[PDB]
């Protein structure tokens, strides 16, 4: 029996025991997390109906994301011994790799070539 | 079927292999063993245009069904006699491949006896 | 524009009164805000928000962005397009993700085993090989006519 | 428990105005206001559109334009059996042997 | 039409017909019927085309080059001289490269016509395509996207250059 | 498609259709204000049955923060007439 | 087309066509499968005799004696 | 028009299966008070048994009826 | 989809939609009406067992024990209504739910189509305009004091006035819009 | 090999004209799932006529209709290969196609794209015929590819339901 | 080509045993007859693979029709198990699905 | 239910005939290919029958 959570198959609301806590600590967190979600919902909710917008809503989160992913990325990056070893290897690493692979593989095929055992048969194409 | 559960799950030196069919020589026990026979001549297959697999022992019974067939039509269920004498022939060729198969089994079984004797 | 810099992205918060200030920048509780490790790779003061899709919204709730399930104006997943509906799903399976990757893996691991098995024990006829005339189709089979065939011969049986 | 009896009373006004939007939804009679031979015969005028002209533009095409240039249009040969009369010639392909007959 | 001599095709053989069956055949009847409905007044279309052609002939002609001086016989750097060649060299490359198609399309058009016989019937049109594609590949083969008479020049003189050698040494 | 659209009366007389059927209610004294828990002394698992019934008669499901709350006849009727665009 | 009227819990009124014509294509099945398994039930139960191999005697198969 | 419905008093449950099940739920204290909501699928038109042989069955009567018309030409033509 | 959540699901609420859920999968491995009214009755008898208990911390943990009991006997496919989340018709009429103020862009050719749709519509479109500022002023007076607040949204008081934020609500497309 | 040649040609044409006309302003005045059902049954009846020629003599044709490009040695031509394979799949395929499109009128009846449904299909039905009659790999790839396109159309006709776009 | 068909006919065929939607329960009957094919390619039967493409296209078109017919009827359901008793009220629709059921499964002399 | 249109009916029918009919009218029609093995024992020849009525 029992399930085991897996980051791509998370823990049921059902079998969390953070949904079946009632200590007034967590309520009050529950409530005033309500009241943020009320605030923005009523905000939202004045611009949509109200018969004068000329416009589509501007969407503060969204353009905090993209701005998150895009401009805020260098400014916010530091050079750490993981980040070098990382960027060295991903950058070069399969550089190296493919190198060998098609320098080997050409290499071979040049030596039959000299020496007559490369079956060219009908390869006028190329 | 028994043959498969005999070379395996059993011994094997007097069971068949089915690639190495036929292993001993063709005249062991026949004294003059005569070559088959080919009813039809390689520019018959040809122009009849059988394709590789169909030219073989039976083609020339082969050669009167697809001549009928042309025949025939629009009638395409006239050809049942035609038809029955090419699966007739092939069946009786399938038997011989089944003598040879069950030749070669007698064979080894008869070289594990004789071998035995010897030592 | 609209967003001055204190309405955008900044730097990792190093002060409780900076970890405030972002928190409200977001639109959540301090308790809840929390940013990503300081290992300076980009992320700043972004909340680290918890790994699941959207595919786990309640699919009931009107949502403001109704495909995204998100409400106007919370904080948006770093990975949000990766957790989008038709993408990344990461909702609860009624069995185990290890169970699964057992049995799956086990079922393939078996049968392509066992195919191997097969392959040393095969199946076949109590039948000698098919006989073709004329040196086994030599000339037809595109045999040089010049050279003459190793002769192939046939017995009645 | 049920609707608090302001949840009520809200749900009344707007029931109000939603069923008289759907109302509205119906068209009048007029609207939209619009600015202004037997069977197998319309079996017969369709295959002559589609069906016979077409066919003369293909077949002017196909005799024309592809019959006129090598290999455009290249036919496998004909089965040719023992006993047959070859029209381009006039020759008469041998019989077969005798195998001899064989009964099931 | 055509030349039966660049594009050769075998002469027709088709049987009688023999029909044993009493049923009619309809394919029979209904090319019958194509002949008259559609056959017949496209062909009547096409000979008053071919009557207004004829009352408007006009004729066009073949054009001939004369060969000028090989590559080998131009002196280095003499651009006029290496012009006239390479642009000579161009104009055979091109022939050369529709010599293939011919050589293609005749082994194409055998291997269709032959269908089950076309591993036996077809060994001239596969022969010829064989020698033909070794004479090309002499020529032109590994020349490059820069191509011209200049680096198969070369490429001729390496390869005679190692044919000597190994005569020599028979 | 070939069903046809739903009325108000026809919602209506199929609600309570489904709960004359419910031994636990004495059809006599239903109407369509008739208030589960108080007039008619039901608790609230049976109206988790109630309004599981009615999915079933109309073959559509109602989200549990909507059916929580339909505790007469009526709430059940205007709710299908809301869901289904039903005016008339 | 021929608005049949919907029922509440009851079952429906068949118009003829249904019946006769889902009648008709189960018949034709069964005319089809009988009349073909009465001339052809050999390419059901086969038609060929297979041969029992070990009731070959060793003349047939040419095996010399030991 | 406007669809009337049949009488409700009609749905019981009186010789259908799920009288059975009334009379197991019974043996430990229960009983359903929804068994008449499913009644109309158990009586009336909907009463009954489909055995699988008459769902594969259906039409080899006159299937086998037209077989022997046919076979008696067979045998008179020939 | 009418009425927003609250903060925290009570008990009671917690325990009813376990119910729910565990008849709808109870059908789901029945099949049968009459095989699925016997399981029914004993499934709402175990619910009975303990309806009375007083505890909470028992009842809490009750509640407990028997989500780890669904998620165990858990139907793996269970049925979903056609037009519900997961359904097979769940959004497919989507494409067709056009928003009304499409028809703010409609040519006066296409408008001359339906005269008297859009003088109606006109008609809608005047009292929303002057039902506005009053909207906005009753959830401004309407505010609580404290911070605490919900997504629930008040009715009109008055006489000739609209409840406010109606218009999203009132004009959305059909449910099956064509 | 003219009567031949002409049908296999023909039926091309047949199924193209549904969508020609679909680009004309004729398309609203006239019944055009009708049209298409009987455009697609005419271009199965035209189809057994080939049919019946290959029951026969059992002849296989390799047709060049068209010239597409030159790549010195490698000439690409638009090519038929009307052997069994392609002679056979022709004519179930447009006579189970003749089943659904006249299903699909039907079925999709109240779909206020029933025109555009009906026009994805004959495309379908086109890459299809393309990809079991090409003589070259290229043009193989071009029906290979076709269907691939209207299939991912058509699995996504419902185009606001996320679980169709997936 | 024979190991790949066969695990795939097979693997198809199990996941169709308990599925409930009427369509994906053909569509997996789709994948084991394709299985099927395959097999019969890997045997060097290229002919029997292409007459098998050309008779599973009739009944299995039809298998499809069928449930679409009670699928419109039934308001748009696909679960079988809301279904049932389909032989009495839709006889048609019941025939050709159990004609089509029949081919299938390899009855004498259907196609 | 409504199962009367034509334009669903005749549709239906005209592949019901087909899969009752196209299988034999087609395997009599195509030019031989393939040389089937038509000799086997009698549980080779019925296995396709028996697993179908065992299943
Ligand atoms: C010239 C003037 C153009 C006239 C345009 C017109 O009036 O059409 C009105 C017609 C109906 O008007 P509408 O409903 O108001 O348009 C609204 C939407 O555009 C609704 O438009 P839609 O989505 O219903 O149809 C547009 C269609 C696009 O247009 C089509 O109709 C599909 C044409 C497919 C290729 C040709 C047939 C195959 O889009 C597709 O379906 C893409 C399918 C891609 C198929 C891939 C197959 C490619 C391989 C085949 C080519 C190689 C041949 C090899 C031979 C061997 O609109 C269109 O067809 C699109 C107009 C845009 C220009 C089309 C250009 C197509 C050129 C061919
Ligand atoms: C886009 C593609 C558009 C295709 C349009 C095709 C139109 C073809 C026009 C040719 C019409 C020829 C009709 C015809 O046969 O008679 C023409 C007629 C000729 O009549 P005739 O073709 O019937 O002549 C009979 C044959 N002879 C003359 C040998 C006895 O043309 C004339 O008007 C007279 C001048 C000659
Ligand atoms: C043999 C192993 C097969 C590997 C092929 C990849 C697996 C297919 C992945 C896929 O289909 O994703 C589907 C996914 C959600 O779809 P689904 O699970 O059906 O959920 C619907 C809800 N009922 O939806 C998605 O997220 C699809 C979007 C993914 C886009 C990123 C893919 C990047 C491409 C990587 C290149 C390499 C290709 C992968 C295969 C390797 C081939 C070399
Ligand atoms: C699709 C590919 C064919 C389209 C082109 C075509 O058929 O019409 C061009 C035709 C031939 O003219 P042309 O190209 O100059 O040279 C001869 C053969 N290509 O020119 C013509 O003959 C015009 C008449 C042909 C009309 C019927 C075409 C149906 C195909
Ligand atoms: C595919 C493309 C490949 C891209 C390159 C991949 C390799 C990346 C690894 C580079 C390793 C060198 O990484 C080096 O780390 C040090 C660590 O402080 C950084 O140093 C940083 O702090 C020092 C202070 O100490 C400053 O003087 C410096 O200007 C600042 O960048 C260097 O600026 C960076 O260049
Ligand atoms: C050579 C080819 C031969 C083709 C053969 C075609 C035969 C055609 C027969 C059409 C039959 C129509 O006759 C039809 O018979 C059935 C009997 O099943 C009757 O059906 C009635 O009895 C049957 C029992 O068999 C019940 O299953 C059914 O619910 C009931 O309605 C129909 O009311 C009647 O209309
Ligand atoms: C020996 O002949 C090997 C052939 C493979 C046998 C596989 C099993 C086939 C099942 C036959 C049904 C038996 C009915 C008595």
């Amino acid at each position: 029996s029992k399930y085991k959570p897996a980051p791509l198959a998370t823990l049921p609301s059902t079998l969390d025991p953070a949904e079946y806590d009632v200590s007034p600590e967590t309520r009050r967190a529950q409530v005033e997390r309500l009241s943020i979600r009320a605030r923005l919902k009523r905000e939202y909710l004045l611009q949509y109906n109200d018969p004068k917008r000329v416009s589509h809503i501007e969407d503060p989160a969204l353009i905090r994301w993209t701005y998150a992913r895009s401009a805020n990325i260098y400014p916010n990056f530091r050079p750490t011994p993981k980040n070098s070893l990382l960027g060295a290897v991903a950058g070069f690493g399969p550089l190296i790799f493919w190198y060998y692979v098609f320098k080997t593989d050409r290499d071979r095929k040049e030596r039959l070539i000299q020496e007559g055992k490369l079956d060219r048969k009908f390869n006028i194409s190329y | 079927g028994a043959h498969l559960t005999r070379r395996y799950l059993w011994d094997a030196s007097v069971e068949p292999d089915p690639e190495k069919i036929p292993s001993f020589p063709p005249d062991l026990g026949f004294p003059e063993r005569k070559e088959r026979v080919m009813v039809a001549t390689q520019q018959e297959m040809m122009d009849a245009q059988l394709t590789l697999q169909q030219r073989d022992y039976c083609a020339h019974y082969l050669i009167r069904l697809l001549k009928c067939k042309r025949d025939s039509f629009p009638n395409f269920l006239a050809c049942k006699h035609e038809q029955h004498d090419w699966d007739y022939c092939e069946h009786l060729d399938y038997v011989k491949r089944m003598k040879e198969f069950e030749r070669e089994r007698r064979l080894l079984q008869r070289k594990k006896r004789r071998a035995l004797k010897e030592a | 524009f609209h967003m001055t810099k204190d309405m955008l992205p900044g730097s990792y918060p190093r002060t409780p009164e900076e970890r405030a200030a972002a928190a409200k920048k977001y639109n959540m509780r301090v308790e809840d805000y929390e940013p990503y490790p300081d290992d300076g790779m980009g992320y700043g003061d972004y909340p680290m928000l918890p790994n699941r899709s959207q595919h786990e919204r309640d699919p009931w709730y009107q949502w403001d962005h109704s495909e995204l399930r998100m409400n106007w104006g919370e904080p948006i997943h770093w990975d949000l397009d990766m957790y989008i509906r038709n993408r990344v799903d990461t909702s609860p399976t009624p069995v185990s993700w290890d169970v699964m990757c057992k049995h799956l893996f086990g079922f393939v691991a078996f049968m392509v085993f066992m195919f191997w098995v097969g392959h040393v024990f095969p199946s076949y006829q109590p039948v000698g090989p098919k006989q073709y005339p004329y040196n086994n189709l030599y000339l037809e089979r595109g045999g040089d006519p010049t050279k003459e065939p190793e002769p192939v011969v046939h017995y009645d049986i | 428990s049920g609707y608090t009896p302001d949840e009520k009373l809200r749900l009344q006004q707007l029931r109000e105005l939603r069923r008289r939007w759907l109302k509205d939804q119906e068209l009048s009679p007029r609207e939209p206001v619009l600015p202004p031979v037997f069977k197998a015969y319309r079996s017969s005028l369709f295959a002559v559109s589609h069906v016979l002209i077409p066919m003369w533009f293909v077949h002017y095409y196909v005799k024309y334009h592809m019959a006129t240039k090598p290999y455009t249009i290249v036919s496998s040969k004909p089965r040719i059996f023992p006993g047959d009369t070859i029209l381009e010639t006039g020759e008469v392909i041998p019989p077969m042997r005798d195998f001899p007959d064989q009964h099931h | 039409s055509w030349d039966k001599d660049v594009y050769p095709e075998p002469p027709s053989r088709t049987p009688a017909p023999s029909p044993q069956t009493s049923l009619p055949n309809p394919i029979t009847y209904l090319t019958k019927a194509y002949d008259l409905v559609v056959d017949w007044p496209v062909t009547l279309v096409r000979e008053f085309i071919e009557r207004q052609h004829a009352k408007n002939r006009t004729y066009y002609y073949h054009r001939q080059y004369r060969r000028v001086p090989d590559i080998t016989e131009c002196k280095e750097g003499d651009v006029l001289c290496i012009y006239e060649a390479e642009m000579q060299w161009r104009r055979d490359f091109k022939v050369d490269q529709e010599i293939m198609n011919i050589i293609q399309e005749r082994l194409k058009a055998c291997q269709q016509r032959e269908g089950e016989n076309y591993q036996q019937n077809c060994a001239k049109e596969l022969e010829q395509f064989t020698k033909v594609t070794k004479a090309y590949q002499d020529r032109y083969l590994d020349l490059g996207a820069y191509y011209s008479a200049r680096k198969c020049l070369a490429k001729q003189k390496q390869r005679m250059l190692e044919e000597r050698k190994a005569a020599r040494q028979e | 498609s070939d069903a046809p659209p739903l009325t108000l009366d026809g919602i209506k007389d199929r609600v309570l259709y489904v709960l004359k059927l419910y031994d636990k209610i004495d059809p006599e004294k239903l109407s369509v204000n008739s208030h589960f828990m108080k007039d008619l002394g039901l608790d609230s698992l049976d109206q988790v049955e109630i309004i599981m019934a009615m999915e079933d008669e109309f073959g559509f499901e109602i989200p549990d923060i909507d059916a929580e709350k339909l505790m007469c006849p009526q709430e059940i009727v205007d709710y299908i007439a809301d869901k289904k665009d039903v005016y008339e | 087309g021929v608005h049949i009227q919907p029922r509440y819990r009851e079952f429906p009124q068949l118009t003829r066509s249904q019946v006769i014509q889902g009648e008709f294509l189960s018949s034709l099945m069964w005319f089809w499968i009988l009349w073909r398994f009465w001339h052809d039930s050999d390419a059901v139960l086969g038609h060929f005799s297979y041969p029992d191999p070990s009731q070959w005697t060793d003349e047939e198969l040419g095996i010399p004696p030991d | 028009g406007k669809m009337e419905l049949p009488d409700y008093r009609q749905w019981k449950i009186e010789g259908t299966p799920l009288e059975t099940v009334q009379k197991k739920l019974a043996a430990r204290g229960l009983r359903d008070p929804w068994a008449r909501n499913e009644a109309w699928r158990y009586m009336g038109g909907f009463a009954g048994n489909i055995t699988f042989p008459s769902v594969i069955l259906k039409g080899f009567k006159w299937g086998f009826a037209a077989f022997v018309v046919a076979l008696g030409a067979e045998y008179f033509l020939d | 989809a009418f009425c927003a959540p609250p903060a925290y699901l009570t008990h009671q609420q917690k325990v009813l939609r376990l119910y729910k859920r565990a008849l709808r999968h109870l059908e789901s491995w029945c099949i049968h009406r009459d095989k699925y009214r016997y399981f029914a009755c004993l499934m709402r008898a175990r619910f009975e067992e303990h309806k009375n208990e007083k505890d909470m911390m028992r009842a809490t943990q009750l509640l407990r024990e028997a989500e780890e009991e669904f998620w165990q006997n858990q139907h793996p496919q269970p049925y979903i209504f056609p037009d519900s989340p997961g359904g097979t018709s769940f959004e497919r009429y989507e494409c067709y739910k056009v928003p009304e103020w499409c028809l703010d862009y409609w040519h006066p050719s296409e408008k001359a189509m339906y005269p008297d749709y859009f003088s109606k519509r006109e008609q809608w479109k005047k009292l929303r305009m002057e039902s506005w500022d009053r909207e906005v002023k009753q959830l401004q007076e309407e505010t609580s004091p404290d911070g605490i607040m919900t997504e629930a949204l008040p009715p009109a008081r008055r006489e000739g006035d609209l409840p406010p934020l109606w218009w999203h609500i009132v004009t959305r497309p059909r449910e099956r819009p064509t | 090999m003219n009567i031949f040649t002409t049908s296999i040609l023909l039926i091309f044409i047949l199924l193209l004209s549904p969508i020609l006309i679909s680009m004309s302003n004729l398309i609203k005045h006239i019944n055009f799932p009708l049209y298409t059902t009987t455009s697609i049954k005419f271009s199965f009846i035209i189809s057994l006529l080939p049919l019946l020629m290959f029951f026969h003599n059992n002849m296989e044709y390799m047709i060049t209709t068209w010239h597409w490009v030159t790549m010195n040695s490698m000439e690409l031509k638009m090519s038929f290969k009307t052997d069994f394979f392609s002679i056979l799949f022709t004519s179930v395929a447009l006579f189970v196609t003749w089943s659904i499109m006249q299903f699909s009128s039907w079925y999709m009846h109240s779909d206020p794209n029933i025109n555009r449904f009906i026009k994805y299909l004959t495309l379908f039905l086109i890459t299809m015929l393309i990809l079991t009659s090409a003589n070259n790999m290229f043009q193989l790839f071009i029906g290979w590819e076709g269907v691939g396109i209207m299939s991912f159309l058509l699995i996504g006709w419902w185009y606001g339901r996320t679980d169709a776009n997936t | 080509m024979l190991c790949l068909g066969a695990l795939t006919t097979l693997f198809t065929a199990i996941c169709a045993l308990t599925q409930n939607d009427i369509k994906k329960i053909i569509a997996f009957s789709t994948s084991s007859q394709l299985g099927l094919m395959m097999v019969t390619l890997g045997m060097n039967q290229p002919h029997l693979a292409f007459l098998h493409i050309c008779t599973h296209a009739f009944f299995k078109a039809m298998l499809f029709m069928c449930s679409g017919s009670i699928i419109h009827s039934l308001a748009d359901e696909q679960d079988i198990r809301k279904m049932g008793n389909i032989t009495k009220i839709m006889p048609f629709t019941s025939s050709c699905l159990v004609i089509g059921s029949l081919a299938l499964t390899g009855m004498p002399f259907l196609t | 239910i409504n199962e009367n249109d034509p334009d669903l009916m005749n549709p239906i029918k005209r592949l019901a005939f087909g899969s009752i009919f196209a299988g034999f009218v087609i395997s009599y029609n195509i030019p031989p290919t393939s040389i089937p093995v038509l000799t086997m024992p009698w549980f080779l020849k019925t296995t396709a029958l028996i697993i179908s009525v065992l299943g």
